[PDB]
RNA sequence: GGACGGGGAACGAGCCCCCGCGCCCGUACCGAGAACCGACGCAGGUGCUCCUGGGUGAGAAGCCCAAGGCGGCUCGGGUGACCCCGGGCCAGGGAACUCGGCAAAUUGGCCCCGUAACUUCGGGAGAAGGGGUGCCUGCGGUCUUGGGGUAUACCCCCGGGAC
RNA sequence: UAGUAGCAGCGAAGAGGGGUGAGAAGCCCCUCCGCCGGAAAGGACCAGGGUUUCCUGGCAACUUCAAUAGGCCAGGAGUUAG
RNA sequence: CCGUGAGGGAAAGCUGAAAAGAACCCCGGAAGGGGGGUGAAAAGAGCCUGAAACCGGGCGGCUACAGUGGGGCAGGCCCGAA
RNA sequence: UAGGCAAAGCCGCCCGGUGGAUGGCUCGGCUCGGGCGCCGAAGAAGGGCGUGGCAAGCUGCGAUAAGCCCGGGGUAGCCGCA
């Protein structure tokens, strides 16, 4: 939406930050058994009730 | 049209919203209250022995 | 980047406009701001193409003809072009404003105004002719109207 | 109150023709509270602060130093840059 | 800077594009110019390079209408590629 | 906003000049035959919700073209059998087809003439039926809109517009 | 089953030359050809979506074919009000 | 993750003692292949063992004038080390 | 006549690819017995958001944010899962 409130905002912010992959030196460092995170989405498939 | 047609409805309407006390998307912004834990009708945490 | 993206905007012209010289496909890759933009057209390697108007030619030779008279015949029409009820505003208006002016100078009494105010509402007149001829023939008033 | 500088391509751009600097500063932190806590803390003149939420959640202020004072020097100043 | 060894006259015939399919047609004769080059010149179809002007003699009356017939000239450089132009 | 009353001070404006302050939240992008919903990068739905040039035209109809966009309703090439889906034509006959004129076909705009039984007097009615229709060369009219003539209408002259 | 069905139908579609590249019908540029033009198509924008926006680079997976393309992947940036 | 919601709700364990996690050379656009190495053993990160179904190759028997599967007897060809 | 001699195809064995059975393992569960037993306006439980140099999730924590102070145990390493 082009109008929107603060708290709806906020909680967007908190998933768009949590929407990325382990990085790579963590997957090194667990000898390649953390290679994913359930807090990857993508904005097509996955939506958010927020 | 009570199918495929009619889905197409659901894009810009809401019943629901995030609840500030539970967190869920329970609150019924018309009733005024959470479906989930009774916030707004019921101070007292919403929760039924029927239920596990 | 897209160069036309950018060379559109610097222009004023639509994107469909904007032409790049196949000459500066080298300078297209380096190209980062608009000031790199503003650079090449400087430099005439990006233009734009002016903008077709549709040419009025064959209309202005055909406006002439038509104001001579040519095709407007039965198998031209397919729909109202006349206006009825706007015919009757100027009808009352051209055949008042004679009558008033008549009757405002002195040389139609007001009991003669009025029948011929009410002939003209009452559609005896065809025209301002046929009005000025009726005045002129019964002798409604002491000098002939032109 | 401030978080850190924004030293990005449009940040840097703004510091040499507009005399702005650009900080993160919290997300309660008003218009009032950004402007005094610049003089307070660099002991220099604002003229107006613009304010917005990122889109990631932070605030975002653009102060404007009044005609004084170089925003690049606080920048060089501080060490940041 | 490339330079020509061997130039031909020909007279290409388009009448095949009357039996394909009304859509396809000028871009179909691209291909019958080919094939028939690469024929007569002993190259093989990609090494056939069109002038512009045949091109806009091809499409000048849009997709469907290609011209019957096209005089055109071959010329062949010094590297193997062959050059088919109008004739004009 | 104005009026009508009561109270108060010795100052003082709705006029002119000058000074200060204006917090908080939204602001990217799609807004849909790929950014929404329908499990999909879905021929549906939501939203064609609001706006848009020229020619023909009664017309916001259709057709062609601007401004502007697009070739991404995200397979390409060859062949030119039967068969299927969609489309065109068919001599003579003209519903003999078929449950059934299903389907297709016919008519079709505008102008003029003309128009029945019946009727709740309003209608029926576009009843029905007949005729005209292009292009070119000229001659006119009814207006309209400005300017110039003594000149507010009329009359004369000049330029534009419609029928 | 089977390297088979489908990737037709709903009134647009491509072609030539050049460049990039390991690799080009498909990416970029020019020329031609076409479609919309009171709009499945141009301008604005609500809800909804939530970073899909921009830049850079890429092609293991995704896109009914391809790809050096991309709403995809990786990195960085971006929304300023009396 | 599914449903507007009340609610509903998975799949998914194993390198080696030690990374000693594969140096170096040729090829490939790249994934990667060959040679060569480490290790008691590739156990090679898609990592203990690694069945069947299934698919590819090699071998044995048959194969275009003969209607198929199971049993008994007879024969041909092939295997018949423990 | 039969063999050299074969198509497509069929059966058996071996090797390979796919697959993840089997076997071994187990910081997990389940059952039973014993104990202990309330927290919150001195603002709880629960939730949201945030917090790490490179950090997405879990765990911890709360703008003093995988943490701060004091004392006891513990002495040589430590910076959670990882
Ligand atoms: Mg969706
Ligand atoms: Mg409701
Ligand atoms: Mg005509
Ligand atoms: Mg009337
Ligand atoms: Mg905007
Ligand atoms: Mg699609
Ligand atoms: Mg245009
Ligand atoms: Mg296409
Ligand atoms: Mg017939
Ligand atoms: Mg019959
Ligand atoms: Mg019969
Ligand atoms: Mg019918
Ligand atoms: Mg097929
Ligand atoms: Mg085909
Ligand atoms: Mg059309
Ligand atoms: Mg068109
Ligand atoms: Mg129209
Ligand atoms: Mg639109
Ligand atoms: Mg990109
Ligand atoms: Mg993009
Ligand atoms: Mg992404
Ligand atoms: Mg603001
Ligand atoms: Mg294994
Ligand atoms: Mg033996
Ligand atoms: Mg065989
Ligand atoms: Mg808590
Ligand atoms: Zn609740």
């Amino acid at each position: 939406a082009r109008n929107k409130p603060l708290g709806k905002k906020l909680r967007l912010a908190a998933a768009l930050n949590s929407n990325r992959n382990p990085p790579l030196w963590v997957i090194a460092k667990t000898k390649r058994r953390v290679t994913r995170s359930p807090a990857r989405r993508h904005w097509r498939r996955q939506k958010l009730k927020a | 049209m009570k199918g495929t047609p009619s889905m197409g409805k659901h894009n810009k309407g809401k019943t629901h919203i995030r609840c500030p006390r539970c967190g869920r998307h329970s609150y019924n912004v018309t009733k005024k209250y959470c479906a989930s834990c009774g916030w707004g009708r019921s101070k007292r945490w919403r929760r039924y022995n029927w239920a596990k | 980047v897209d160069v036309k993206r950018l060379a559109a905007e610097i222009l004023g012209v639509g994107v469909s406009r904007v032409k790049i010289s196949p000459e500066a496909v080298g300078r297209l890759e380096e190209v980062v701001t608009k000031d790199d933009v503003r650079a090449l057209i400087d430099e005439g390697l990006i233009w734009a193409e002016p903008e077709k108007g549709n040419s009025r030619g064959r209309w202005r030779e055909l406006h002439e003809k038509k104001k001579k008279g040519r095709r407007r015949g039965q198998g031209s029409r397919k729909g109202r072009r006349l206006d009825e009820e706007e015919a009757w505003v100027n009808k009352m208006r051209v055949m008042r404003r004679f009558l008033n002016t008549l009757k405002r100078q002195g040389k139609l009494d007001p009991a003669t105004w009025r029948q011929l105010y009410r002939m003209v509402k009452g559609n005896y007149f065809r025209d301002l002719r046929h009005l000025k001829t009726y005045i002129n023939e019964h002798k409604l008033t002491k000098e002939p109207v032109k | 109150m401030i978080k850190r500088f924004v030293i990005t391509e449009k940040a840097l751009r703004l510091a040499e023709r507009e005399n702005k600097i650009t900080i993160i500063v919290e997300r309660t932190a008003t218009k009032k509270q950004i402007a005094d806590e610049v003089q307070r803390l660099y002991n220099v003149k604002v003229e107006k602060v613009n304010t917005l939420i990122t889109p990631r959640g932070e605030k975002k202020a653009y102060v404007k130093l009044a005609e004084g004072y170089s925003a690049m020097d606080l920048l060089t100043k501080l060490g940041v840059l | 800077e490339k330079k020509v060894v061997l130039t031909r006259e020909y007279v290409i015939n388009l009448r095949r594009t009357r039996e394909v399919s009304r859509t396809k047609r000028a871009k179909y004769a691209v291909g019958l110019i080919r094939r028939f080059v690469a024929r007569h010149l002993k190259v093989e179809p990609k090494a056939v390079k069109l002038g512009q002007a045949l091109n806009e003699a091809l499409w000048a009356r849009s997709i469907e209408k290609p011209p019957r017939r096209v005089h055109v000239v071959v010329e062949k450089l010094d590297d193997g590629t062959v050059r088919v132009e109008l004739k004009q």
